[PDB]
């Protein structure tokens, strides 16, 4: 018997067991990371020719050099990219599916190893908070459903008639549990049972 | 006056400090750094929508 | 014929004192006579303004049934319905009874600008009261956020040496986290198209989304009772605002928390409470035993009793979430015993050694009772209540509080009896030094409490003992109102 | 009215002689004429006739309800701001006169209005390419209006670049529509809206996001505000606004027949963008103008999500945000101009310089209003109040209709985040506040003989001589008490907020 | 109505009685100013009592063919 | 090669040089305008390049000026 | 009954690629400025054309 505790969790589409075919880690972590390679690569050149362009111009050389990327972030931001690639696609087939956990893990571990190595002259305990704090906000990210709910908002559920527009009625009492969306004026006790357990008021005193 | 200040109103200052220092130095009337930031937002219409959010792990870590 | 009354005349009240003292600001160089005295006049028609504030509500009191199940008084303004049910009058009666109480206690230790303090006293005390009447969660918010503005200037004018802190301390730390319970009210508006109290309590949302709305909604309530570990504004807030800042803060402010459980978590997320019971009982534990052990290393004198009120909320957070009546009426019990020892004991500190000496710290005072008896008596006797002694209204909410918590969980509910000792560790501890040992080597004789002060405590203490010795007066009126509030299913 | 008037102005302008009193009359006279127009306007078209939407001058111009009521809302906010230079702002002829410099002002003003209603009712891309530019290249005008100022020439000059690019991108949107379906029109290209590449839209609104200051774009837009003056400032970050959002809205709405979720999420990517530079931006600044400039940014960030969203509440949600905002936003710079004669004057560290075209330009001039002024400091605090969002304040009113449109539509992410911004925001909004009155009670017993105001002659020693006149007193005054008493009518105006429909019907 | 244009009316005055204090002037200053605010936003009011009466019957028609569109969702 | 943004090497220095780059970039939409009216055998596509060419030429006026004036300022105290 | 009226006027019908509103009120190509009569590809007969679709007016 498990212990009865909140899940604030907002609703997310689920695939049934035998579905969620895997994803190929290493063939989409290898396209970000050749990817960022050869554009930050690719602008880094490309800036060092304006560099060239005019060296005597003091504004075009304070915009160039926020835009300029040291050799070890030119380094680091390909790994830690294409790391964070690899480690989301693989806890993802781990868990049949994409979670806050696995973001968090991922983008935290992703984000270490590219600390280590853009920057070195630091203490680590300063680059495992940054990650942590990276992480934390990947992880936020997806607990938020990414940038939309899409399907599984109440607009989505309005349109479905999953929503509350039909109004409510306590003569109706539905076995099977309501939409996330969804508000009954009765509820079965045993569903109640299952959410809280017997105990401090349930059935028993 | 430890965890409760850094995850609080002084640790809040450092984070605000920081990022606000690097905002103050992005504002500066050049026609060179407005255009290739123009030009650079190309990019989301032609890459994949999956990618943003490597794009914006990029962003963090040109905060830093 | 009571939030109709109560608005419009203190709006009256307001432009009247408004048109009186700014018609000579035209670069006259005047000197005028309503200035005279500290603008005695200016202060006198305000403190008339909260007087008549109480006879408001007591002529609606007259009319209001115990035996009646359900809001009474309801009535229509501004496009909003307004109610008044057992609880809610209650705490309507506090708030506008500690009106005149900030504002005598500032009489004359402002430096100026009297007629701007009585102003936004006056529409604190208002603002707060109309948040107990309002009957629907817009509503609800719109009135727990609106005395923000007044109080962040208050407390930004009239503060001491930190008051910029301070003020930014209450503004930021009350709107971030009441911004999080605006978002459970909005998904309220968004799936039911209304707010309104009746209608919501009557829905049943699905166990996820229940908990996503309790959580919404509790960092709203936490960060305003307070609760550890998003406390660390509140002995910040009352170290520096003036004292019937403090007094309005301390002894209303705090206590909106409480009712805001009662109105938008029990009734209308009942499934959800039960479940969030057990992780409530360790927070406000921790909050009840952490508070008291800080409170034994701090040399601030007001910021000692800023956390005595943190550990006695805690009790009220847990009274209130017990599922039975015994907890639930002691809670609201203790609010209204805690709503008149705290405001003294921030006027014994912060309005009675400050208004002499000026500095805070603990290590100038010792041995006050040489030359200050009747300052020493009153500050044994208000020590005693706030420790839960008997015969004080502190200890029927203590005593309820807890009982109520060992019926709703035996194991860990046990735990709030601790209140009983560590609030006797930090508060005698103090008591125990100020009156102890020989008068201070850093202190000048002086006055003693004046009569204005005498009055002040005086007509606080009253209602503690009144209360501690008679509860029946407050018991009745709750008893129909709080067992709406309870959720089982005995079979 | 506006395009007539507009030429007998221009004529008329030319002809008499060059004088300040001659431009305050001709600046009064188009005060009129905007009057004339909002009464022609509101006398022909009803919200009840416009439901439907009717198409004009061969279907290159539609308006309906929801475009109607942004167009009265530009008048009203233009007759507001003529008010400025059609009287009196300081009663201080060396600060005043600079409005009266400049005869083609009031011209340039009715150039931009024309261009600003016509745009949200633009149905073809031919006219949408045309509308734009004439919208655009009168805001550069306004900008260089002042060209004896280093400041006001520079601005305009990076306006224009900025903006011609943005121009360009937008008819390199509709250029590549046309090659992929033929067609100009754009209810015809709406027939296609399944066959063409729904990306070339996101290209357009691409160069409109650039000309209302989104992010990444925003960086142009702080750094013009500040250096443009006061008077400038005022009306090209606030008109501009206006009319573009309420045009994305409508393409936004046609985008969402399709409804691409990977072109919510780019969207969506940049709105995140934009509170966080809103928020953390504005913290450390001293300038008033690059505060207000990244406070702009964040208020449209919030009104966009109320755009992406493109629901019936998102209706509700932007008609009244968008009335809300440039009314405050009008009386925070109205409250700025005024405040100037309560300036000390020198009689040094630091070598502040402080010019005739931006008189209040740092935060820390606003000292001691609450004792030079109670009544413009209170309403300040209201306005700023506002736009923190207390309730029961015009601001929280339109945040919390914003929040509903959001959370409607599972904006979770941005729901939670324009909240966490706001609470950041808050922090500069305060240190107005902190300001205006955190010193008075130890500043009330002291003397300010050196003020501007101190050098205004006196009449007769006997008559009340009112520190600033009469309009512009009345219309802070005016403005204040409806931020503050919105509670009254509040239930009214949502209603009218129902009844626009953006082809809802039934 | 009376009751209604009595409010506006009693707005105007509170516009005009701030603006006094804005120009730091006696209240008593001018109190022909009083007269010509409070008609002022009484025929504002006038304006806005028609604007919300004339939009009560404009949402009831519409809510007619809405409740109609909400039958056929619900079947 | 774009996507590295090559163009902003080709574009100088100068800031005149900026506007012959719009004035290019501009350019190249009413080029693919004429080639898409062209194939379609479509007038209305030719009235579009024909209103780009005439609004691209108030642009560079507009812009021209305003540049014309800034260098005037700092030449612009004339003692002599 | 102010639950009720949220509820129907918050509702957003749903849109798609099948059913939306296109403000086209005739059918063009009755009349060219020059050489009406081309490759005689118009089979648009506007003497015998059918109702076309009416805007939907809901405050009348
Ligand atoms: C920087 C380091 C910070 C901590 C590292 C992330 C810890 C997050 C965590 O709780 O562990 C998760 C992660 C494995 O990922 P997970 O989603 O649990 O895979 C399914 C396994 N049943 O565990 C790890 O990979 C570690
Ligand atoms: C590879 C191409 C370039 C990358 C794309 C950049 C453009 C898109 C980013 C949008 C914001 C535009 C900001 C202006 C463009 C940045 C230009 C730049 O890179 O300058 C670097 C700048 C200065 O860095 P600095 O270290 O001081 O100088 C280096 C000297 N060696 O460092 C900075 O401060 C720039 C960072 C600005 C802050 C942007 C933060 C955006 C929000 C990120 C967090 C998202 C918020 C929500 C988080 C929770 C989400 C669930
Ligand atoms: C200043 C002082 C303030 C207070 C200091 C702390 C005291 C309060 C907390 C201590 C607990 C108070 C008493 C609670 C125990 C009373 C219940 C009891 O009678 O114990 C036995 C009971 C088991 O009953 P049984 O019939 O055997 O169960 C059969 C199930 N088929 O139930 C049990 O199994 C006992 C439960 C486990 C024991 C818990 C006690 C440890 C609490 C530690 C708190 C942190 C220190
Ligand atoms: C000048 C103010 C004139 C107000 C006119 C408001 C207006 O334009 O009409 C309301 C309009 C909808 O009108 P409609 O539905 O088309 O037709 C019915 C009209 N009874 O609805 C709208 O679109 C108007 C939206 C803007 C509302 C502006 C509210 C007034 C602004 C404050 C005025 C301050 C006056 C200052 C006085 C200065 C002179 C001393
Ligand atoms: C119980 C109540 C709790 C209430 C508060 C809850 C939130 C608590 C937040 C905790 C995290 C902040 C506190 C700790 C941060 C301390 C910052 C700091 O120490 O320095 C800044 C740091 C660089 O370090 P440095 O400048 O060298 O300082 C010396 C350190 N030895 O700079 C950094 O490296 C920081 C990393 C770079 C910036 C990352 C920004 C990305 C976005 C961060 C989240 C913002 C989300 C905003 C959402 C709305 C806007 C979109
Ligand atoms: C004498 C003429 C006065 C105006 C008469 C009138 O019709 O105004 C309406 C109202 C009178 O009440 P009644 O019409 O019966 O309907 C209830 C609506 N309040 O009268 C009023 O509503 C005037 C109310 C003015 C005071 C409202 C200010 C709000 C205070 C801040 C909000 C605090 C609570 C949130
Ligand atoms: C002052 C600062 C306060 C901070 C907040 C404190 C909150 C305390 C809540 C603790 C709950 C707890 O410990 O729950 C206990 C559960 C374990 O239950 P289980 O193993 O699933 O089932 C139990 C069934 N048995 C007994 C048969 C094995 O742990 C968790 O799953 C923790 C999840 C959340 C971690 C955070
Ligand atoms: C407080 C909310 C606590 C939620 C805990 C949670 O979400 O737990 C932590 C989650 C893990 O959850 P998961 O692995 O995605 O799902 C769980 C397993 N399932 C799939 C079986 C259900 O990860 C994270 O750290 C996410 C970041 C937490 C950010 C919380 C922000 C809240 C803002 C306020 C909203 C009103
Ligand atoms: C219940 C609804 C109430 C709403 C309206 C209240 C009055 C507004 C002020 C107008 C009159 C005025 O500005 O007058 C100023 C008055 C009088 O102070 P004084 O000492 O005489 O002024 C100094 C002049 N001396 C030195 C010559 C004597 O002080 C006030 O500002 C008090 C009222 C405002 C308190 C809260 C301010 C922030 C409000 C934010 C709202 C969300
Ligand atoms: C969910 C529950 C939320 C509870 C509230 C959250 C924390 C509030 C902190 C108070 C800050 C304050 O007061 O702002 C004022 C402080 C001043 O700092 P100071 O005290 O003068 O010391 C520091 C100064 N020094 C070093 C010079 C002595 O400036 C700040 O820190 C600025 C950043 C504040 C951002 C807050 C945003 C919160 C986002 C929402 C939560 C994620
Ligand atoms: C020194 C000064 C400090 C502050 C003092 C404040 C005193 C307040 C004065 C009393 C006012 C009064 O009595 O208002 C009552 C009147 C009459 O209401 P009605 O016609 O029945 O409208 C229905 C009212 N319902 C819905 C409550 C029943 O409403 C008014 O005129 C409203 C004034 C305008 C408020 C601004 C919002 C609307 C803006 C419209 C354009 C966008
Ligand atoms: C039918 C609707 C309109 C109302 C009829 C009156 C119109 C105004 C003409 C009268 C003459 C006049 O305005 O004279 C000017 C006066 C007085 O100004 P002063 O500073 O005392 O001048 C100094 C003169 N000394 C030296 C003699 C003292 O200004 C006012 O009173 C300002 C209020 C303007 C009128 C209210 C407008 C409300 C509009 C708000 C609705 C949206």
């Amino acid at each position: 018997e498990q212990f009865h505790l909140p899940q604030p969790f907002w609703p997310t589409t689920k695939t049934k067991e035998g579905e969620y075919v895997p994803k190929d880690s290493i063939r989409e972590a290898s396209k970000v990371f050749i990817g960022s390679g050869v554009l930050l690569g690719g602008m880094h050149f490309r800036r060092l020719m304006q560099y060239k362009k005019g060296s005597a111009r003091p504004g075009l050389a304070k915009y160039l050099n926020l835009f300029s990327l040291s050799k070890s972030q030119l380094i680091g931001f390909p790994v830690a990219l294409g790391a964070f690639s690899f480690l989301s696609h693989s806890f993802a087939n781990l868990q049949e599916g994409q979670t806050a956990t696995g973001e968090f893990a991922a983008s935290s571990i992703a984000s270490l190893i590219g600390l280590s190595i853009f920057r070195t002259k630091k203490p680590l305990s300063s680059n495992v908070a940054i990650a942590v704090g990276m992480g934390s906000l990947f992880g936020f990210l997806t607990w938020a459903g990414n940038f939309n709910l899409g399907d599984n908002s109440y607009r989505a559920a309005l349109e479905a008639g999953n929503g509350n527009e039909g109004g409510f009625d306590n003569k109706v009492i539905k076995t099977e549990r309501q939409g996330f969306w969804e508000g009954v004026y009765r509820r079965p006790l045993s569903q109640t049972v299952e959410d809280l357990g017997e105990g401090r008021g349930i059935i028993t005193q | 006056r430890g965890i409760l200040q850094l995850f609080g109103p002084l640790g809040l200052w450092k984070l605000s400090t920081f990022i606000s220092s690097k905002l103050n130095k992005l504002v500066f009337l050049n026609i060179g750094f407005i255009l290739e930031i123009i030009v650079l937002s190309w990019l989301l219409i032609v890459f994949k929508v999956s990618l943003l959010k490597y794009i914006l792990l990029l962003i963090i870590f040109i905060i830093l | 014929m009571l939030v109709q009354n109560l608005i419009i005349f203190n709006i009256i009240g307001i432009v009247l004192l408004v048109l009186l003292n700014n018609n000579n600001n035209g670069i006259l160089n005047k000197k005028s006579l309503l200035t005279i005295k500290n603008e005695l006049k200016l202060k006198q028609i305000g403190l008339i303004i909260s007087i008549i504030n109480i006879l408001i509500i007591i002529e609606n009191w007259i009319g209001f049934n115990s035996n009646y199940y359900g809001f009474q008084n309801i009535e229509r303004f501004l496009n909003i319905y307004w109610g008044i049910d057992g609880i809610s009058l209650l705490l309507v009666l506090l708030t506008l009874i500690l009106g005149p109480i900030a504002i005598l206690s500032n009489w004359k230790n402002l430096k100026g600008y009297y007629t701007y303090y009585v102003i936004s006293i006056n529409m604190l005390v208002i603002l707060m009261a109309l948040n107990f009447i309002c009957l629907d969660l817009v509503s609800f918010y719109i009135l727990f956020e609106s005395t923000l503005a007044p109080l962040f200037l208050l407390i930004g004018i009239y503060g001491a040496n930190n008051k910029n802190k301070a003020a930014y301390y209450v503004l930021i730390y009350t709107l971030a986290s009441s911004l999080f319970m605006l978002l459970s009210i909005v998904i309220y508006y968004i799936i039911i198209n209304s707010t309104d109290y009746i209608y919501i309590n009557n829905i049943i949302l699905s166990i996820n989304l229940q908990s996503l709305l309790f959580i919404g909604i509790i960092i709203g309530i936490a960060v305003k009772t307070p609760l550890m570990p998003v406390h660390t504004w509140l002995p910040t807030v009352h170290s520096e605002s003036p004292l019937g800042g403090s007094i309005l803060l301390a002894g209303v402010i705090l206590k909106l928390a409480i009712y805001g459980v009662i109105r938008l978590l029990l009734p209308n997320l009942s499934e959800i409470s039960m479940m969030f019971t057990p992780i409530i009982y360790i927070i406000s534990i921790l909050t009840l035993i952490y508070s008291s052990l800080i409170t034994l290393k701090q040399t601030d004198l007001k910021v000692i009793i800023a956390y005595s009120s943190i550990s006695h909320l805690a009790v009220c957070m847990i009274g209130i979430f017990a599922n039975n009546l015994i907890g639930i009426n002691g809670s609201l019990i203790l609010c209204l015993a805690h709503g008149f020892v705290s405001p003294a004991l921030f006027i014994l500190v912060g309005g009675i050694l400050y208004d002499r000496y000026h500095n805070r710290l603990i290590n100038y005072y010792q041995g006050l009772s040489t030359f200050m008896p009747i300052f020493s008596i009153y500050l044994v006797v208000f020590s005693f209540c706030n420790t839960g002694t008997p015969l004080s209204g502190n200890f029927v909410g203590e005593f309820l509080s807890i009982t109520g918590a060992v019926i709703r969980h035996p194991i860990i509910g046990s735990l709030t009896a601790a209140s009983v000792l560590l609030s006797a560790c930090y508060q005698m501890k103090l008591t125990n030094r100020l009156t102890g040992s020989v008068f201070s080597q850093y202190l000048h004789i002086t006055n003693d409490v004046t009569n204005r002060e005498i009055f002040l405590l005086n007509w606080l203490l009253i209602p503690t003992i009144i209360i501690g010795i008679y509860p029946s007066f407050v018991t009745n009126i709750l008893n129909l109102a709080s067992s709406t509030l309870i959720y089982s299913v005995l079979i | 009215m506006l395009f007539t008037s507009l030429l007998l102005i221009i004529v008329y302008g030319s002809l008499v002689n060059k004088s300040h009193l001659l431009t305050k009359l001709i600046n009064r006279l188009g005060l009129i004429i905007i009057i004339y127009t909002l009464l022609i306007h509101l006398n022909i078209n009803t919200l009840e006739n416009l439901s439907i939407g009717i198409n004009m001058f061969n279907n290159l111009l539609l308006i309906n309800s929801f475009n109607n009521t942004i167009i009265e809302l530009i008048l009203i906010i233009c007759i507001l701001y003529v008010l400025l230079i059609s009287f009196n702002i300081t009663g201080l002829s060396i600060i005043d006169n600079l409005n009266y410099s400049k005869r083609t002002f009031i011209v340039i003003v009715l150039f931009n209005i024309i261009g600003l209603t016509l745009l949200p009712l633009v149905n073809d891309i031919m006219i949408l390419f045309i509308i734009i530019e004439l919208q655009s290249y009168s805001l550069y005008l306004l900008t260089a209006i002042f060209n004896e100022s280093h400041n006001s020439t520079k601005s305009a000059l990076y306006y224009f670049i900025v903006g011609s690019i943005a121009s360009f991108i937008i008819l390199d949107a509709t250029v590549s529509i046309y090659d992929d379906l033929g067609l100009t029109n754009i209810q015809y290209i709406l027939m296609y809206i399944d066959k063409l590449e729904i990306f070339d839209l996101l290209c357009l609104l691409f160069g409109l996001f650039i000309k209302i200051g989104l992010a990444p774009f925003y960086s142009y837009s702080i750094t013009i505000y500040s250096l443009s003056p006061t008077i400038i400032t005022n009306y090209i970050s606030l008109m501009p606004k206006l009319s573009i959002l309420t045009l994305i809205y409508i393409i936004m709405h046609y985008i969402n027949i399709v409804n691409n979720t990977d072109l919510n999420y780019v969207i969506s990517f940049l709105i995140l963008i934009s509170m966080f530079i809103g928020s953390f931006g504005g913290l450390n600044v001293i300038r008033i103008k690059t505060l207000l400039a990244y406070s702009s940014l964040l208020n449209v960030s919030y009104m966009l999500l109320a755009i992406l969203s493109n629901s019936n509440e998102s209706i509700i949600a932007y008609i009244y945000y968008i009335i809300q905002y440039s009314l405050t936003h009008i009386n925070i710079f109205s409250i700025i101009l005024v405040i100037s004669i309560y300036l000390p004057i020198m009689n040094n560290m630091l070598n502040v310089m402080i010019t005739k075209y931006s008189p209040i330009e740092y935060i820390n001039q606003l000292k001691n209003l609450f004792i030079n002024n109670i009544f413009i400091a209170i309403a300040l605090c209201i306005s700023i109040f506002s736009l923190i969002g207390i309730p029961p304040l015009t601001g929280f009113y339109g945040k919390y209709l914003v929040l509903i449109s959001g959370l409607n539509n599972g904006y979770v992410l941005l729901s939670i985040v324009l909240i966490i911004a706001s609470s950041i925001s808050t922090v500069y909004y305060a240190t107005i506040l902190k300001v205006l009155s955190f010193d008075t009670l130890s500043f009330k017993d002291i003397i300010s003989n050196n003020l501007i105001i101190n050098t205004s002659p006196e009449n007769n020693n006997n008559e009340i001589k009112p520190e600033i006149s009469n309009v512009i007193s009345y219309v802070i005054s005016s403005l204040t008490l409806i931020i503050l008493l919105i509670i009254i009518q509040y239930e009214n105006i949502v209603k009218g907020a129902y009844l626009v429909l953006l082809y809802n019907w039934v | 109505m009376i009751a209604s244009l009595a409010g506006w009316g009693l707005f105007g005055v509170t516009v005009r009685a701030y603006q006094q204090g804005i120009r730091k002037v006696p209240f008593s200053y001018y109190p022909l100013g009083y007269v010509y605010s409070a008609l002022g936003w009484v025929a504002f009011g006038y304006g806005f009592n028609l604007w919300t009466e004339r939009n009560d019957k404009l949402l009831e028609k519409r809510v007619e063919k809405l409740k109609e569109s909400r039958n056929l969702r619900l079947s | 090669m774009d996507l590295i943004l090559l163009m902003l090497v080709a574009v100088g220095l100068n800031i005149i040089d900026i506007y012959i780059m719009i004035e290019i970039l501009i350019m190249g939409c009413t080029v693919n305008t004429i080639y898409s009216a062209s194939l379609d055998n479509d007038m209305i596509g030719l009235i579009y390049s024909l209103i780009q060419i005439i609004i691209a030429g108030v642009e560079s006026a507009i812009g021209l000026s305003i540049l014309v004036n800034y260098n005037r300022i700092r030449n612009s105290e004339e003692i002599e | 009954s102010t639950a009720d009226l949220y509820g129907l006027i918050s509702f957003t019908p749903k849109r798609d690629i099948h059913h939306y509103v296109i403000r086209v009120d005739e059918v063009p190509g009755k009349h060219f400025p020059t050489n009406t009569t081309g490759n005689f590809g118009n089979t648009v007969d506007f003497e015998n054309l059918e109702p076309r679709r009416k805007p939907i007016n809901p405050y009348l």
